[PDB]
């Protein structure tokens, strides 16, 4: 906030 | 490789005809893992091998010889992302803090084993499913090192489900299981040229999985084909008392998703092509244009649409993830009696082992999460509600309703980027709405740009997995765009  | 690009149903048919057994298939994958993952291109997709893999395969073969088959997955070898509990292997989430932590099987793993699947081992992932620090590097963990994209080893495998996507793309196993909170299944799936399916939150139990968010988290299948993904979904879907989210499913039944593999699945369907900047990504126009054409020729109506509230949930999602991460991780540590019992303990451990854990990037997300006030905070409650509402009812659902659509489609993301000391070079996404809404999404290979895979994303409303599989399968069958990586 990406890709967790 | 004799089993390269071979579907689960085909492998099952071969074993059923007595032309192949589980031990042979299992040992074949293990030999390939040794040659491509640990050595050669050193993909580092597999973080730990299951010491009992051969024993399991041998038992499945004995059962078959005795006429006691468990189902479609009997004797099929698969891999599990390392945040999913699976004895007797450790479950570390890629961290050195949990190197010797070996909890019992997660609910979905118990279902897979009962279905007769053979667990080859665990796959690498961005440490803590990438919820650790700022400017993180996808596919990297202290325990597993750097997973690499098999299509170009200098480039990123994306993530958090990095190893699972790479293992499937490189034929290191028949299928794999990954987890997604926001892009972790579909992004690495697209980036590595395979199929990734993120189901509706509540379809598959999250029990026994190191979490991030109970509101958005879900495990999902990763495979080279939609048919293989559907076979895995059929095995792991189901209600579990340990996961309240699974009790919210309307009319749940013993559903066989492989029955939805309809080659005419696009006939009469209405699809909305999302209008995002991703359509203009370098080299994308020709690919998405051809995809729309294939969908139309298949019998579907394709109309350009814009997603209402696109990205409006950003702030709310950040808040809910930070609050839920602390609450969920600490509950997980206690439930499974991990060597660490608080987020504070983890932060302290990383500082004490800064050389091995914090050499590439920090742990700012862990630090911020530890400072959250808890799930009773009005701010969190409002954030949780706003995010779900903006992405679902007033987002995906509003778009579907506006043109009476069955699904929304768009390029999943851009292509893999070179792995560098700096953070990921994120090109963009079109899957976040589904992740935040807790709705299903599925990516299917659509082609390549300069040798790197690009995928087509399908998103639908809650519980529309049957419909999405039908459409994705129909698309896949007339395109067959997946091309294995060249080593």
């Amino acid at each position: 906030f990406x890709l967790f | 490789f004799p089993y390269a690009e071979t579907d689960v149903a085909d492998l099952q048919a071969r074993m059923t005809a007595g032309e192949l057994d589980s031990t042979t298939l299992t040992q074949a994958y293990l030999q390939r893992i040794a040659a491509l993952d640990r050595t050669g291109p050193r993909l580092r997709a597999v973080i730990e091998l299951n010491p009992d893999a051969l024993k399991e395969a041998a038992e499945r073969d004995r059962e078959r010889r005795d006429g006691r088959l468990r189902g479609p997955l009997h004797g099929i070898p698969l891999l599990l992302k390392d945040n999913i509990n699976a004895a007797p292997m450790a479950t570390s989430a890629g961290s050195l803090a949990l190197q010797g932590f070996r909890p019992d099987d997660a609910y979905l793993v118990r279902r897979l084993r009962d279905a007769g699947a053979v667990v080859l081992g665990k796959t690498n992932l961005s440490e803590w499913a990438n919820f650790r620090g700022n400017d993180s590097i996808s596919g990297w963990s202290a325990r597993g090192g750097q997973t690499r994209n098999p299509y170009r080893i200098s480039h990123s495998p994306c993530g958090s489900s990095s190893g699972s996507a790479v293992a499937v793309a490189a034929n290191l196993a028949s299928v794999a299981i990954g987890t997604e909170t926001d892009g972790s299944i579909v992004c690495p799936a697209a980036i590595n040229g395979v199929v990734g399916l993120k189901p509706t939150v509540g379809l598959v139990s999250r029990d026994g999985i190191i979490p991030i968010s109970f509101s958005q988290d879900t495990a999902g299948p990763m495979a080279r084909s939609v048919a293989d993904a559907a076979a895995v979904l059929t095995a792991i879907a189901g209600r579990d008392d340990a996961d309240p989210a699974t009790a919210t499913m309307p009319g749940r039944a013993v559903y066989d998703y492989t029955a939805r593999l309809d080659p005419q699945g696009l006939r009469g369907k209405r699809i909305g092509l999302l209008q995002t900047p991703l359509l203009k990504y370098r080299g994308m126009p020709p690919l998405i244009e051809q995809a729309a054409t294939e969908l139309r020729r298949a019998g579907a109506v394709v109309v350009p649409v814009e997603l209402p509230n696109q990205g409006a949930w950003a702030e709310a999602e950040r808040t809910l993830l930070l609050y839920e991460f602390k609450a969920g991780l600490e509950r997980y540590f206690n439930t499974h009696r991990a060597p660490l019992r608080s987020l504070a303990d983890l932060i302290a451990f990383n500082q004490a082992h800064s050389k091995q854990e914090l050499g590439l990037f920090g742990q700012e997300l862990l630090v911020e999460a530890d400072a959250t006030a808890g799930l009773a905070d009005p701010a969190y409650i409002r954030a949780r509600s706003d995010a779900r509402r903006l992405a679902g009812p007033e987002g995906i659902d509003a778009a579907l309703a506006a043109h009476q659509l069955d699904a929304l489609v768009a390029p999943t993301t851009g292509v893999a980027w070179p792995i560098r000391s700096e953070g990921d070079d994120f090109p963009g996404e079109s899957y976040s709405a589904a992740a935040v809404a807790g709705y299903p999404s599925l990516t299917v290979p659509m082609g390549q740009i300069d040798g790197l895979p690009v995928g087509l994303l399908f998103m639908g409303t809650a519980w529309s997995e049957p419909k999405l599989i039908e459409m994705a399968y129909a698309y896949e069958q007339r395109t067959r765009a997946r091309r294995p990586p060249h080593f």
